[PDB]
C-alpha cells in the first residue's frame, strides 16, 4: 500500500510558522567561525543554519537588551551543506549559503628551513 | 598578552559571534565581531586562506572603540539661525524633496570612503530616475579605466601575492595601506628569493628592499629594459607590479598605467595577470563596478545645487568648492568631517549595523552581516535613499534587499557571487602614508575612536622621550 | 533606606498607635469617617479568606501554612473553595497559557475587594519557565497583584509575611475619607 | 505598637532567633562589627520610600553635537 | 520639520511594537480610573507607551491597570484636583496629557465649575509651564455659548461648564486637541447600562422625551475614540484642531431603545413594553430628583437630571469641522458591538435574530426637525 | 527637593533633569550606596615588603581570594587584581 | 524526484479534496453552534466569512499528505470546537485581535522603523 509523491514538498502550512516569519527571513546555511584565540577546530566540523539578525533594543525599564525575534537564538545542526538545503526547501523557508569550506590547503612544514644556507627562510630567534 | 581596549569587558561563552567583513582596510578581510547584547564588543580575524589568512591590521581590529563615538542618531536640519537642529524623519526627508524640486534637476552625488555597493546603487539609480547623470567617488582616477575590469583590480590574487618571485612597488606603502597584502609579500619574501624594488621617497616595508628614487621617469626606465630591476622582472617566474591609487590619482596618472601596462604585456605567464592596483577605499572598487565617475572634481565642476554625499569623510569637497547656494545631504555613520557643512545630515548605519556586500581590491565581492541595531533612529542608507525616492514621487522599484540583489544582477552579474572571485583579463613620487601615525587615522571611524588618539599620543610620547635623550648627549 | 531609630532615640519617640491616619483630625465628621474606616478595615484585616488556588508546587508550602507549626487559622485565614466567599486569590505556581482563561474567569467572578498575592517565581516575572513556549511571563499580565511574595518554593514564614503585609496594606485602605474627599 | 513585622530583627540577632547558632551577640566575638556596615532597615515597600531599579551602566553610544 | 525636544538616544522610539518596545510618549492620562481612561490606558499599554496614572481616591479603583502596560510602563501618583503642586509632581516628567477629568453630577466638594472649568484649565497651565509638548482634552458634542433648557429646569449646566472649560483650555493651552465625543456605548458605559436598569423603567415601560422620535443620536464606540486620542497623540497635526468624535450612521432614540429591548428580549408579549411620552409623567422626574437626593456616592443608574437633559439634546454636527476618519480610525458599526454588550443583559424567556433599527438620513431629519 | 535623584553611584551614572526615567522616582527612592569601593580602597596604606616575590591571600584561608605571587622588582606599587591591596619593595 | 511513501488518510487527491469538503461542510454546519454556545462578539456570517478565509489560505497548497495533514490538524480544530472545550479567546483568536494593522508601504514602514 504505496503510492506516488513527488520528494520535494511543503510544510511550511502544516507547521505552527506564521506568514510574517515564512515569508521574510533570509536563513544563513555555514559553517561557524573558529575561534581565533584557540587552535581547536571539534566545533568547526559541523555545518549549522542561522537566522537574521532583527532589532535589539534597550529596555525603558532597566539596562536588559529586549528583542521580538523569536528566531535570534535557534541554531540548527547539520553534518552536510546538502542536507540543510533540503530543510530549508521542506521547510519553506528563504535560503542562503554563506559560503563554502574551504577543500584542501596543502602545506609543508620543515625543522631544517629554520638554519637554512643562502636562504632568507633563517629564523633569528629560538 | 590581553587586548586593551577588550578590557574586562566580556567573556568568550557570553558572545554572539557574527561573521562579517572589514572595511577599514583594503583587503576586505574576513571577520567575526563579538556581538552580546546590542553592543559591539571586539573584532576578531576569520579564516580565510585567500583574503586575510588568519590576520587582521589594527586599524581593522581597534575600530570597534570608533562605532561608539560621534555617531549619528538623529536626523539633522540646518535651521535659518544657523546651526543643525535635530528633526524627526518625515520633516527631513520632504525638506529634502523640497530643496530637490528647487534644484530643477541640477543635482550630482557623491559616494563615500565606507558607502556601501547597495547604498550606492540606491544613490545612482535616485541620481538617475531624477534627471542626473552625474556621480562621483572622494579618490580619483584615471580616464576611460571604468570600461575594462583590470584597470581597477589587484589582478595578481592576494593568495597568489605569496607565490611572486620579483615585484615592483610603483608609489605606494603596502604596510600601510593593506598590510595583509604586506604579510604576503613578507611570506614571499622569506620563502621564496625575492627581489623588491620601490619607486618614490624612502620608506620601510619590514624587509630589504632597492629604493631606486623619488623620480617618476625611472619607471619608464623600468619599461625601458636598460634598468637593472627590468631585468630582474623579465627573469622572473612570478613576475608582478603594484601600483598605488594615490599615484593613479595625480596628473600623469593614467600615462602611468598605460606604460607599465605595455611592460605587462611585455611579461606575462599563464594563470598569472601580473599587472596590479591596490586602492585603499573599500567602496572605490564597487563604485567603479557599478559605473561612477571617479573623481569628486566631475562633481564640482558641474555646480550641484543639492550635492548628495554617502559616508564621506575625506574632504576632498568643501564650501569654497561649492556655490552660493548647495543643499548638502550627508547620509553617513559618524560624519567628524563632511557634516559640519551639510545643510540636511541624515543618519546611518556602520559596517557592523547593516546588511550590504563590499568588493575588496582584488574584485572579490563580500557580503558583512548586521550584529546590532543602529543607535538611536539610524537606518540602512538604501533604505533612506528609497524613502527619499518615495517621498520625491520617483520611487525605486525595489522594495526590499531581495529585488535590490536582483537589480544588482541586472547590472553586474559578478557582483552577487560573495566569495567567489572572477578573474578579468589585460589592463589596457610621493606617498602620503609612510609613517604609522599616519596610518592610524585615515578612516571616520579611526578618527572618531580615542584608541587610535592613544596610540598616537603613546608614539609621539615615545618619539619625544628618544629625542630628549639622544639630544641629551649632543 | 533609614536607619531604625537607636532606642535612646526611639524612647523620646510617641508611642504609634493603631491608626494609621492618627486621632488629630479636624472635623468631628472626618474623624468620625476615619474611625469608621479603622473599623471597617480592622473587620476586613480580621479575617480574609484565602482560596484554595493551587497551580503547582508552590501550593505544598501553602498547605504547610494550614499546618499545626505556622497556623494560619489564627490569622482571620482560612482557606475557602467557592470563589465567591473567598476575599484573597494566592497565585501559587506556575501560570500557563491553558491556565491564563481559567485563572481570568476564577478571578472576575470573585467579588470585590479583591487583593492577590503571587506566590513564587513562576507566579510573578515567570521564573524558571520564563522562556518557555508556554507558560505566560508571570501572572502580572493578566491578574492585578498587591503583593509578591519572592521565594521560589517561598518558606513559610514569607509566605505569613506577605499575609501579614497583605493585613498592612488592608489596614491602610482609605475609602471613606477618599469619598469625604471626592 | 501594631506596625511590628519580621524584618525588625537586625543582622546580629538573625542567627539567634532563627536558631542557626546558639551564641548572642553579647558572648558571640565571630562578628565583623566593621566600619562600612550599615544599620538595619525594615520592609520598605509600599510606603514612598520604597527601592525602585534603574540601569547601572552609564550610555555608551555617545552621539555627535553640532556644536564643537 | 518639527525639531526634537531633548535628543537622548534612550528615549526615542524602538521596538516591533509590543507592551516591552518604547514609542517615545510618556502619557498622563488623568481620571484614568473611569470608564474611558481604561480603553485608553488598554490602548496605550498595547503599544508601550509609559503612562505615569495619577489617581485621586483609593490605590484599588486604580490597581487594575497595571495589567495594561509592562514592567515599570505603568506608573500611580496620588493627587488632588485643587492641590497644583501634585499636578506639577505628575506632569513634569512628560510631552502628552490626556484631560479625562469629568463627572456627570454636582458633588459636594466638586462642582461643574471646580471639575470642568477650574480643574481643566489648571491641569492645562500647569501642563503648559511644565513644558508639556501635547495636550488631549474631551468636550461634549453639543457645547454653546447659552444652551436652552428642553425638559428639565436647571438642566445644561453640564454642557456650558464643558463649553467653557473648553474655551479656558484653548486659553490656556493653545496647542491642545478636542476631541468632542456625542455619546459613547460599550462595556460598563452611562449609556447601555443606562438604557439597561431597573430604575430607568416605570412599571415595564420606558419614558422617553417626545416618546423619542424627535431627538436624534450619533454614538460611538470607547475603542474608536481611545484609538482617536492616540492617533492624536501620535500624529502632531492635530494641534490645536477640534475634532467631532461621532458614529458612522445616525439614529433617533426611539428606535435605538425599541432595538435594545429587541436586543435584551424584552419584545415579547408577555413582558409589556411599552414606548411612552416623558412629559406627561412629572413621578419619573420626581423619583430623578428623589435618586440625586438621597444618594451619598453616585446615583444608581445614573439617573441625575443632567443625564436627563443629555438624552434630551439631539447630536449636531458640525459642517468644516473634522471627524475621527480624518484621525485614520475605522469605526465600529453598532450592530456588530452592541449585541455582544446586551447578550448578558437579556431577559428570561416566558414560559408561553433582531430586527436592526432604521437610520435617519439628512432629508428625513429635516422632514422631521420641520 | 530630593537629593537622591542627582546622587552619582560608583559607575558614573545620573539620570539627567531632561530624562523622562526620573518619573519612576518620584513616589520611590533611588537607591545610592554611600559607600564606594574605590575610596575604601585608596585608604588603606600599602604593605612594605622585603622579599622579591610575596603572596595575597585577602584575609583567611578558605574565606578569602584564590592565592596569588606578585614580583615587587618594579617600583612602585602593585596592586592585587583579586582584592586591591598594595605591595611595595623598599 | 519520485518516492513510494505510506499515504496518511488518503490515497488520491481527488479522495483528499473529498474530505477537505467533509470538513468544509462539517465546519459549515457547526458555524451557528459556535456562535450560540460562545460568548463572542463575532456574528454568523463572519464567522462564516473567517472559515471561507482560512480555507483559501490553504487553498494553493497541491501535496496529499500536506493536505491530508491539514485536514487531520482542522477535524481536531473542530473537535475541539463541537465539545466545547476551546473558550471564548480560542474561538476569537483566528480573528486578530488586540493587534494593530502593520503597514505595507515602505514610507510608514520607514517612519515606524519596522
Ligand atoms: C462613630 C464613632 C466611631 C465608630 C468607630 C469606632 C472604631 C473603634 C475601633 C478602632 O479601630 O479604633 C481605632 C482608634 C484609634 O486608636 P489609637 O488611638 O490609634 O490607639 C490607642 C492606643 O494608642 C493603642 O491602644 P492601647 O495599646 O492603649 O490598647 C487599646 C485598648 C486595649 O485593646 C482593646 O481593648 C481591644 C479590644 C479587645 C476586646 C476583647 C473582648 C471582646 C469581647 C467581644 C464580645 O486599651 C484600653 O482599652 C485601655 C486599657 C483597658 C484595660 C482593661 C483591663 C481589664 C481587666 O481607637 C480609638 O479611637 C479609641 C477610642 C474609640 C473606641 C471606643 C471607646 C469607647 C468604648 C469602649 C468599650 C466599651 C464597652
Ligand atoms: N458618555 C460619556 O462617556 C461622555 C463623556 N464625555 C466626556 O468624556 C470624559 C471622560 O468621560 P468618562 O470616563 O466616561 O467619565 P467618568 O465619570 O466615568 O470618568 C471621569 C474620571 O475622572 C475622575 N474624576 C472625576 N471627578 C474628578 C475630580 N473632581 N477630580 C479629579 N478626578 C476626577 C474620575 O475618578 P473616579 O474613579 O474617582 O471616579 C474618573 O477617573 C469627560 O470629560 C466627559 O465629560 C463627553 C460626552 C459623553
Ligand atoms: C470560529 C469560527 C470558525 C473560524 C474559522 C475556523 C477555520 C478552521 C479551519 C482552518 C484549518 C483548516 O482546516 S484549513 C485547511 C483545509 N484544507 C484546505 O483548505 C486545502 C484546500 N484545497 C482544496 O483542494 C479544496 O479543499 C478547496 C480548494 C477548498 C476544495 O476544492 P474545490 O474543487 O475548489
Ligand atoms: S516558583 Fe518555584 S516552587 Fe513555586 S511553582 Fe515555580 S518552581 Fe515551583
Ligand atoms: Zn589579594
Amino acid at each position: 500500500g504505496k503510492i506516488t509523491v513527488p520528494t520535494a514538498v511543503n510544510l511550511s502550512p502544516i507547521s505552527g510558522v506564521p506568514e510574517e516569519h515564512i515569508r521574510e527571513r533570509r536563513v544563513r546555511i555555514h559553517i561557524p567561525p573558529k575561534n581565533a584565540m584557540q587552535s581547536g577546530t571539534d566545533n568547526v566540523n559541523t555545518w549549522q543554519i542561522e537566522f537574521d539578525n532583527r532589532e535589539r533594543w534597550e529596555n525603558p525599564l532597566m539596562g536588559w537588551a529586549s528583542s521580538g525575534d523569536p528566531l535570534s537564538n535557534m541554531n540548527v545542526q547539520f553534518g552536510s551543506p546538502e542536507e540543510a538545503i533540503t530543510f530549508c526547501e521542506r521547510n519553506g523557508w528563504r535560503w542562503y549559503v554563506d559560503g563554502a569550506a574551504k577543500p584542501k590547503k596543502e602545506r609543508v612544514k620543515n625543522y631544517g628551513i629554520n638554519f637554512a644556507w643562502n636562504k632568507r627562510t633563517r629564523v633569528s630567534t629560538k | 598578552l590581553t587586548n586593551k581596549p577588550y578590557s574586562f569587558v566580556a567573556r568568550p561563552w557570553e558572545i554572539r559571534k557574527v561573521s562579517s567583513i572589514d572595511v577599514l582596510d583594503a583587503v576586505g578581510s574576513n571577520i567575526v565581531v563579538s556581538t552580546r547584547t546590542n553592543e559591539v564588543l571586539r573584532i576578531l580575524p576569520r579564516e580565510n586562506e585567500d583574503v586575510n589568512e588568519e590576520w587582521l591590521a589594527d586599524k581593522s581590529r581597534f575600530a570597534c572603540d570608533g562605532l561608539k563615538r560621534q555617531r549619528l542618531v538623529a536626523p539633522m536640519v540646518r535651521m535659518p539661525n544657523g546651526e543643525l537642529q535635530a528633526v524627526e524623519w518625515e520633516g527631513a526627508l520632504i525638506a529634502v524633496a523640497k530643496a530637490i524640486k528647487a534644484a530643477g534637476g541640477q543635482i550630482a552625488g557623491i559616494s563615500g570612503q565606507l558607502a556601501d555597493l547597495e547604498a550606492q546603487v540606491a544613490l545612482k539609480d535616485l541620481l538617475n530616475r531624477l534627471g542626473s547623470e552625474v556621480v562621483a567617488t572622494e579618490q580619483g582616477f584615471i580616464a576611460g579605466g571604468t570600461d575594462n575590469r583590470a584597470n581597477y583590480l589587484l589582478n595578481s590574487t592576494i593568495a597568489g601575492l605569496e607565490e611572486a618571485d620579483a615585484v615592483l612597488l610603483v608609489g605606494t606603502n603596502p604596510r600601510y595601506e593593506a598590510p595583509l597584502v604586506n604579510t604576503r609579500l613578507r611570506k614571499a619574501y622569506v620563502h621564496n628569493e625575492l627581489q623588491i624594488a620601490s619607486i618614490g621617497p624612502k620608506i620601510d616595508l619590514s624587509y630589504d628592499h632597492e629604493n631606486l628614487g623619488a623620480d617618476a621617469a625611472l619607471v619608464k626606465d623600468v619599461c625601458s629594459g636598460a634598468h637593472a630591476f627590468s631585468k630582474v622582472l623579465e627573469g622572473a617566474k612570478k613576475p608582478a607590479i603594484i601600483i598605488g591609487a594615490d599615484l593613479l590619482e595625480r596628473a600623469d596618472g593614467a600615462a602611468i598605467h598605460a606604460t607599465v601596462a605595455e611592460y605587462c604585456k611585455k611579461l606575462k605567464k599563464p594563470n598569472w595577470n601580473p599587472f596590479n592596483v591596490l586602492q585603499t577605499n573599500a567602496a572605490q572598487v564597487g563604485a567603479l563596478d557599478v559605473g561612477y565617475k571617479a573623481g569628486a572634481q566631475t562633481a564640482v565642476k558641474a555646480q550641484p545645487k543639492v550635492l548628495f554625499l554617502l559616508n564621506a569623510d575625506a574632504g576632498k569637497v568643501t564650501r569654497e568648492q561649492l556655490p552660493k547656494d548647495c543643499f548638502v545631504v550627508y547620509i553617513g555613520s559618524h560624519g567628524d568631517n563632511g557634516a559640519s557643512i551639510a545643510d540636511a545630515v541624515l543618519p546611518g548605519a556602520a559596517y557592523t549595523e547593516k546588511q550590504g556586500i563590499y568588493v575588496n581590491t582584488e574584485g572579490r565581492p563580500q557580503q558583512t552581516l548586521p550584529g546590532v541595531s543602529p543607535p538611536g533612529m539610524a537606518r540602512e542608507d538604501w533604505k533612506i535613499l528609497r524613502a527619499l525616492s518615495e517621498v520625491v514621487g520617483k520611487p525605486l522599484p525595489y522594495d526590499n534587499l531581495d529585488e535590490l540583489r536582483n537589480r544588482l544582477e541586472d547590472v553586474a552579474p559578478h557582483l552577487t557571487r560573495l566569495g567567489q572571485l572572477e578573474p578579468a583579463g589585460d589592463a589596457g613620487i610621493d606617498i602620503k602614508l609612510k609613517e604609522l601615525r599616519d596610518y592610524f587615522m585615515t578612516d571616520a571611524i579611526s578618527r572618531a575612536s580615542p584608541t587610535m588618539a592613544k596610540c598616537i599620543s603613546a608614539v609621539n610620547k615615545q618619539q619625544r622621550e628618544n629625542e630628549a635623550k639622544q639630544s641629551v648627549a649632543i | 533606606q533609614q536607619t531604625l531609630p537607636v532606642a535612646e532615640v526611639a524612647q523620646n519617640l510617641p508611642k504609634k498607635g493603631y491608626s494609621p491616619f492618627g486621632t488629630k483630625q479636624s472635623s468631628v465628621a472626618e474623624w468620625s469617617l476615619a474611625r469608621l474606616d479603622d473599623l471597617l478595615n480592622w473587620g476586613r484585616k480580621g479575617s480574609i479568606w484565602p482560596l484554595t488556588f493551587g497551580l503547582a508546587c508552590c501550593a505544598v508550602e501553602m498547605m504547610h501554612i494550614a499546618a499545626p507549626r505556622y497556623d494560619m487559622d489564627r490569622y482571620g485565614v482560612v482557606f475557602r473553595a467557592s470563589p465567591r466567599q473567598a476575599d484573597v486569590i494566592i497565585v501559587a505556581g506556575t501560570l500557563t497559557n491553558k491556565m491564563a482563561p481559567a485563572l481570568r474567569k476564577v478571578y472576575d467572578q470573585m467579588p470585590e475587594p479583591r487583593w492577590v498575592i503571587s506566590m513564587g517565581s513562576c507566579a510573578n516575572g515567570g521564573g524558571y519557565y520564563h522562556y518557555s513556549y508556554s507558560v505566560v511571563r508571570g501572572c502580572d499580565r493578566i491578574i492585578p497583584v498587591d503583593i509578591y511574595v519572592p521565594g521560589c518554593p517561598p518558606t513559610a514564614e514569607a509566605l505569613m509575611y506577605g499575609v501579614l503585609q497583605l493585613q498592612k496594606k488592608v489596614k491602610r485602605m482609605k475609602t471613606l475619607q477618599m469619598w469625604y474627599r471626592k | 505598637n501594631m506596625d511590628y513585622d519580621g524584618s525588625m530583627i537586625p543582622a546580629e540577632w538573625y542567627g539567634w532567633m532563627h536558631y542557626k547558632t546558639d551564641l548572642p551577640p553579647i558572648r558571640d566575638g565571630c562578628r565583623p562589627k566593621y566600619k562600612w556596615i550599615a544599620d538595619h532597615s525594615e520592609n520598605l515597600s509600599g510606603t514612598k520610600e520604597a527601592y525602585y531599579p534603574y540601569s547601572t551602566t552609564p550610555n555608551k553610544v555617545e552621539a555627535w553635537e553640532p556644536k564643537a | 520639520p518639527r525639531p526634537l525636544k531633548t535628543t537622548n538616544p534612550a528615549a526615542m522610539k524602538r521596538g516591533t511594537g509590543g507592551r516591552s518596545s518604547f514609542n517615545g510618549i510618556v502619557a498622563t492620562v488623568f481620571g484614568a480610573t473611569g470608564f474611558v481612561g481604561r480603553y485608553v490606558c488598554n490602548k496605550l499599554g498595547k503599544s508601550g507607551t509609559q503612562m505615569i496614572l495619577p489617581y485621586r481616591g483609593d490605590d484599588s479603583d486604580v490597581i487594575r491597570l497595571k495589567v495594561t502596560g509592562d514592567l515599570g510602563q505603568v506608573l500611580f501618583h496620588f493627587y488632588n484636583l485643587e492641590d497644583p503642586a501634585s499636578i506639577r509632581d505628575a506632569v513634569k516628567h512628560s510631552n502628552v496629557v490626556i484631560n479625562l477629568v469629568g463627572r456627570d453630577f454636582e458633588t459636594k466638594n466638586f462642582k461643574f465649575k471646580d471639575v470642568h472649568v477650574n480643574g481643566a484649565e489648571r491641569i492645562a497651565r500647569i501642563a503648559r509651564e511644565a513644558g508639556v509638548e501635547r495636550l488631549i482634552h474631551l468636550s461634549s458634542l453639543n457645547v454653546e455659548a447659552n444652551p436652552k433648557d428642553l425638559y428639565v429646569k436647571g438642566g445644561s449646566e453640564w454642557l456650558k461648564s464643558k463649553y467653557e472649560g473648553e474655551l479656558r483650555v484653548r486659553d490656556a493651552f493653545p496647542n491642545a486637541t478636542i476631541i468632542r465625543p456625542a455619546d459613547i456605548y460599550g462595556s460598563e458605559d452611562r449609556f447601555l447600562r443606562y438604557y439597561a436598569h431597573i430604575w430607568r423603567r416605570q412599571f415595564r415601560s420606558m419614558p422617553l422625551w417626545h416618546k423619542g422620535e424627535k431627538t436624534v443620536k450619533q454614538p460611538v464606540y470607547v475603542s474608536d475614540v481611545a484609538q482617536a486620542i492616540i492617533n492624536a497623540a501620535k500624529d502632531p497635526d492635530s494641534a490645536g484642531r477640534i475634532y467631532q468624535a461621532v458614529g458612522p450612521k445616525r439614529y433617533q432614540l426611539s428606535e435605538l431603545v425599541d432595538w435594545f429591548h429587541r436586543l435584551m428580549r424584552k419584545d415579547q408579549k408577555r413582558w409589556g413594553y411599552m414606548r411612552y411620552d416623558m412629559r406627561w409623567d412629572p413621578t419619573f422626574l420626581l423619583k430623578a430628583k428623589l435618586n440625586s437626593f438621597i444618594c451619598p456616592g453616585t446615583p444608581i443608574g445614573g439617573l441625575h437630571p443632567a443625564r436627563i437633559e443629555r438624552e434630551a439634546v439631539t447630536d449636531k454636527v458640525l459642517t468644516g469641522v473634522p471627524t475621527l476618519e480624518d484621525l485614520g480610525v475605522t469605526l465600529t458599526t453598532m450592530e456588530q458591538q452592541v449585541p455582544w454588550e446586551l447578550r448578558p443583559y437579556r431577559a428570561a424567556l416566558y414560559y408561553d435574530t433582531p430586527s436592526p433599527p432604521k437610520c435617519i438620513e439628512a432629508r428625513d431629519e429635516l422632514r422631521l426637525f420641520a | 527637593c530630593r537629593g537622591d535623584i542627582e546622587k552619582v553611584t560608583h559607575t558614573g551614572q545620573v539620570f539627567d533633569k531632561e530624562d523622562y526615567r526620573n518619573a519612576r522616582f518620584v513616589n520611590a527612592k533611588r537607591y545610592v550606596n554611600e559607600n564606594w569601593g574605590i575610596k575604601l580602597i585608596e585608604e588603606v596604606p600599602p604593605k612594605e615588603c622585603t622579599e622579591r616575590v610575596v603572596f595575597c591571600d585577602g584575609g583567611d584561608g578558605p574565606l578569602g581570594h584564590p592565592k596569588v605571587y606578585i614580583n615587587l622588582d618594579k617600583p612602585g606599587n602593585h596592586i592585587c587584581g583579586y582584592c586591591g591591596l598594595r605591595f611595595v619593595k623598599k | 524526484a519520485v518516492q513510494q511513501v505510506r499515504p496518511i488518510l488518503s490515497v488520491d487527491r481527488e479522495e483528499a479534496r473529498k474530505r477537505a469538503l467533509n470538513l468544509y461542510k462539517a465546519w459549515y454546519r457547526q458555524i451557528p453552534y459556535i456562535v450560540m454556545d460562545y460568548d463572542i462578539p463575532m456574528t454568523v456570517e463572519q464567522c462564516r466569512d473567517k472559515l471561507r478565509e482560512e480555507f483559501v489560505k490553504h487553498r494553493n497548497v497541491t501535496d496529499i499528505r500536506v493536505i491530508d495533514m491539514l485536514v487531520i490538524k482542522g477535524q481536531m480544530e473542530l473537535k475541539e470546537s463541537v465539545e466545547i472545550w476551546k473558550q471564548k479567546g480560542h474561538i476569537m483568536r483566528y480573528w486578530k485581535e488586540s493587534q494593530d494593522p502593520k503597514p505595507t508601504d515602505f514610507l510608514s514602514k520607514f517612519i515606524q522603523g519596522v
